[PDB]
C-alpha cells in the first residue's frame, strides 16, 4: 500500500516550508548514480555489467557474460539475464568471465545482488586474488582455529567463521585449474 | 535470546561478523600484499555518550589489529 | 553521542563499523547521515542519506501493489527479515565509511 | 455371471489412477500458495496458470473416469 | 453370489484413490504454513487459495466416491 | 458365504486409502515445524492453519472410513 | 467366456499408469507456478516449456490408453 | 471357512495404511531436525508441534488398527 | 483359454511401469521450468539435457511395453 | 486347508507397511545429515531428536509386525 | 496349463519395477537441469555424473528385466 | 513376479542419491571427486537391497 511516497523530490516539498530558503536543497546519494534497478535495459544481448566492490577499491565495473558467486547454499553462476537475486555469499571464489579468460578473487563474505534490469553487484569486504595468498600461512592458522575450544559461543561464532574461511581458502588454491 | 544466523544468535552483529571474516583473510596474505592490510585494519577513534550534555570520560579505541573478536 | 579522533590516523571500514555498531544500540527506524560530499576542490554539496531499518520501516516503504523487494529471490541462509537486518547494517556501515571519508576530503 | 462380475472388479482397479491426479493437484495447488506468498503482485495471474494446469491435469482424471464408465456400460 | 461379491472387492479397490487425494491435500495445506511463515501480511488471502484447491482436489475424491456408489448402489 | 467373504477382503482393501492421509498429514505437520522455525512470532497462528488442515484432510479419512462400514455394516 | 472377463480386470489393472502421469503433470504444473513467481518477465516462455513438457509426458499417457484399447477392442 | 480365510487376507491388506503413517511420521520428525537447526532457542517449542502432529497422525494409525480388529474379531 | 486370459491381466499389470516414468518425466520437465526461470539465457542448453533426459527416461518405458507386446503377441 | 494357506498371503500383504517406515526413516535420517550441515554445534542435540523420532516411527512398524505374528500364530 | 498362465501374470507383476527406476531417472535428470542452471560453467562436467548415474541406475532396470526373461523363458 | 516390485524403490532411491550428486557438485565443484566417493559408497550399500530383493526372487523361483 503506497499512501506514503517518500522520495528525493518529495523531501523538497516539506523542506520548502519548515527549512528556510536561505539554503539550497541537500543532496541525496540517488543523485550520484547513473544506474538504477527498476528501469530495464543494460543487457543488449549476452553481456551484463558487473560491479565488484570492496570498501577500499572498485575491482571491476566492466561487462561480463558469466559470474560465479559462492553463495551460502553453494556456488552458482550468473548469465546475462539471471533471475533477480539477493544472494548472501560465504567465503569462496568470485569468478569473473568475459570470454576465455577468468580472474579468481577469493572473497571473505558479503552479499551479491542481481537486479531486475540485468545489472549485478558484488559487495564484499575483503577480496584478495589467489596470487596474493600463500597456503603456508592458511592451515597453520586453522591449526590455531579448530584446536582451541572456548565454550563462550561469541568466540566460536568467530572460530566457526575462522574454520569455514580458511578451509574454503585451502581448496581455493589446491583445486587449481 | 534471538534467532537468525550463528553470529546473530551470539549477539554478534553482521558488521562485526563480516569484519572478523575480513581481517582473517588479510592475515594470511603474502608479505608485499599483507603490508597493505594493517593500514586498512587499524581502528583509531574515541566515543563519549552524552546523557544530558555531560559525557563522562571516554571510550578510546586504539587497536591496530582489527575489530575485537572477543565478546561485547 | 559524540565521536571524535576518526581522522587521526585514517578512516577504515572497521572503525566505521564500530561507529555504526553503536547506532544499533538504539534501534530507530531511520538513520540520517549529514556530511559534505566532495564534489570538487571548489564545491562541497551537503548530502543527507537515510537508512531504513528492516522490520521497522524498510519492508513497508517498498510496497508497490505487493512489494518491490518480492521480485528478488533470496538465496541466503535464514529468512528475509534476517537478510535485510544484515543488509541495512551493511548499508549503514558502507555509507558511514563513505560519509566521513567524503567529509575528510572536503 | 462372471463377465458382469469382472466388470465390477475392473472399474474399481481402474480408478486407482485418480490417486495421482489427487496427489498431482495438491502439489500444483500447493505451489500456488507458495508462489503467491513469494509474489503477491502477480498472485491471481498464477491462478490463471493454476486453472489451466488444473484442467490439463483433469484431462488425465477424465481419461481414468472414462475407462470406469467404458468397461461397465460398453 | 459371484456378482454381488464382486462389488465389494471392486469398490474396495476403488476407494484407494483417496490415498493420493489425502497425500495431495497434505502437501497443499502444508504449503500454506510455509506460505504464511513467508507472508503474514496476505496470510488470509492464501487461505482462499487453499480452500479453492480443497474444493477442486476433493472433486476427484467425489469422482472416486462416485465409483463406490456406482458399483455398490447401481 | 462368498458375499460375506468378499466383505472383509473388500473392506480390508478399502483401507489402503488411509495411507496417504497419514502421508499427507506428515508433510503438513512437518511444515508446521518448518513454518514455526522460520517465523516463530506467528506460531500462534500457524497451529490454527494446521488444525484447519487437519480437519479437512481427515475429511478424506472419514470418507475412507465410511466405506468400511458401508461394506461390512451395509 | 473367461477371456472377456479377464479383459475388464486386465484393462482396469492397466490404467493405473495414468496415476504417475497425473502426479507427473502436477509436479510440472506446480513448477510452472513457482517458476513464474520468481521472474514473471519470462513467464510466457515457461508456458512454452510447460506445454512442451505437458505434450511429452502425456505421450506416456498415449501409450497407456492404447494398451487398454488393445486388450479390450483388439 | 471361506469367511474365516478371507478375514486374514483382508485384514492383512488393511494394515498397508501403516506405511503411509510411517512415511508421514518420518518426514514429520525429519522436519523437526531441520526445524531445530534453524533456531535451537525454540527447539523445545518445536517438539510441542511435533508430538501434537505425531499424536494427530497416529489417529489414522489407530483408525487403521481398529479395522484390523473389526475384521478378525468382528 | 485360461492361458489366453492370463495375457489380458498380465499385460494389465505390466503397464503400471508407465506410471513411474510419467512421474519422473514431470520432475524432469518441472525442473526445466525452474531451471529456465533461474537462467533464461541458457534455456536452449537446458532443453538439450531435458530432451536427452526424455530420450533416456522413456528408454526404459519402451522396455516396459516391450514386455507387454511379448506377453500379448508371442 | 484354505484358512492356514491364506495366512501366508494374509501375513505377506500385511508387511508391505515396512516400506513406508523405510522411506520415512530415510527422510528423518537424511534431515539429520542436513540439519548438522547447517548447525554443527547442536549436532548431538539433533541426534536426540533423531532417536526420539526413530522410536516413534518404529512403533508403527512394530504395530505392523504384531499383526503378522497374530495372523500366523488368532 | 496353469503354469503357462502363471508364467505371464507373474511377468506383468515383475516389470512394475520399471516404474520406480523410471521415477529415479526423472529425478536425477531433473537434478541435472537444476544443477546446470545453477552454474553452467560446469555443465559439461555434470553430464559426466548424470550419465554415470544413468548407467548405474538402469542396471536395476535390467535386473527386473532379468527376472522378466527368467519367468517368460525359464 | 510379485517379489520384484521392490526394485522400483531402490531404483527410485538411487535417482535421488545420484541426483544429489549432480546437485552437490553444482554447489561445491572443487570437492566433486569426494562426492563420487560418497555416491559410489552409497551406491554399493544400496545395491545390497537390490540384491536383497533379488535374493527372494531367486529363493522363490529355485527354492
Amino acid at each position: 500500500e503506497a499512501a506514503a511516497p517518500a522520495g528525493p523530490k518529495e523531501f523538497t516539498e516539506v523542506w520548502n516550508k519548515k527549512a528556510p530558503s536561505t539554503l539550497i536543497v541537500p543532496e541525496f546519494p540517488s543523485n550520484y548514480t547513473a544506474v538504477k534497478a527498476v528501469g530495464e535495459g543494460q543487457v543488449h544481448g549476452d553481456a551484463f555489467p558487473v560491479n565488484f566492490y570492496t570498501p577500499h577499491s572498485i575491482l571491476s565495473q566492466a561487462q561480463k557474460d558469466t559470474v560465479v558467486l559462492p553463495g551460502v547454499d553453494g556456488y552458482f553462476g550468473v548469465k546475462a539475464s539471471h533471475v533477480p537475486t539477493i544472494a548472501q555469499l560465504k567465503p569462496g571464489v568470485v569468478e569473473l568471465h568475459s570470454g576465455a579468460e577468468s580472474e579468481k578473487f577469493f572473497v571473505s563474505g558479503g552479499f551479491a545482488f542481481v537486479h531486475p534490469n540485468g545489472v549485478t553487484d558484488i559487495c564484499v569486504l575483503e577480496a584478495a586474488t589467489l596470487d596474493q595468498v600463500d597456503p603456508a600461512a592458511v592451515k597453520s592458522a586453522l591449526a590455531a582455529a579448530s584446536a582451541a575450544q572456548p565454550t563462550d559461543e561469541f568466540e566460536q561464532a568467530a572460530n566457526r567463521a575462522a574454520i569455514e574461511l580458511y578451509s574454503a581458502l585451502e581448496s581455493a588454491v589446491e583445486a587449481k585449474a | 535470546a534471538p534467532s537468525g544466523p550463528f553470529y546473530r544468535v551470539a549477539g554478534m552483529s553482521y558488521l562485526r561478523y563480516s569484519n572478523i571474516c575480513a581481517d582473517l583473510l588479510r592475515n594470511v596474505l603474502k608479505e608485499p600484499f599483507k603490508a597493505k592490510a594493517q593500514a586498512r585494519q587499524a581502528i583509531h577513534f574515541r566515543q563519549a555518550p552524552y546523557v544530558d550534555g555531560k559525557a563522562g570520560a571516554s571510550k578510546v579505541y586504539e587497536l591496530e589489529n582489527g575489530i575485537p573478536k572477543t565478546a561485547n | 553521542l559524540a565521536i571524535a579522533d576518526t581522522y587521526k590516523v585514517r578512516v577504515t571500514f572497521g572503525q566505521a563499523s564500530l561507529i555504526v555498531e553503536e547506532l544499533i544500540k538504539h534501534n530507530p527506524q531511520s538513520y540520517q547521515i549529514l556530511f559534505n560530499k566532495f564534489r570538487s576542490a571548489i564545491s562541497f554539496k551537503p548530502t543527507v542519506a537515510t537508512i531504513l531499518s528492516p522490520d521497522l520501516l524498510e519492508k513497508q516503504l517498498e510496497d508497490v501493489t505487493g512489494n518491490s523487494l518480492d521480485a528478488y529471490d533470496i538465496e541466503a541462509s535464514h529468512e528475509r527479515s534476517d537478510v535485510l537486518r544484515d543488509l541495512t547494517e551493511f548499508h549503514l556501515g558502507v555509507t558511514l565509511y563513505n560519509a566521513m571519508l567524503e567529509n575528510n576530503c572536503s | 455371471s462372471v463377465l458382469a462380475a469382472s466388470k465390477m472388479v475392473g472399474a474399481g482397479c481402474a480408478t486407482i489412477a485418480l490417486a495421482g491426479v489427487g496427489a498431482g493437484l495438491g502439489v500444483m495447488f500447493g505451489s500456488l500458495i507458495n508462489g503467491a506468498a513469494r509474489n503477491p503482485n502477480i498472485a491471481k495471474q498464477l491462478v490463471g496458470y493454476a486453472l489451466l494446469g488444473f484442467a490439463l491435469t483433469e484431462s488425465i482424471a477424465l481419461f481414468s473416469l472414462l475407462v470406469v464408465f467404458l468397461i461397465l456400460f460398453a
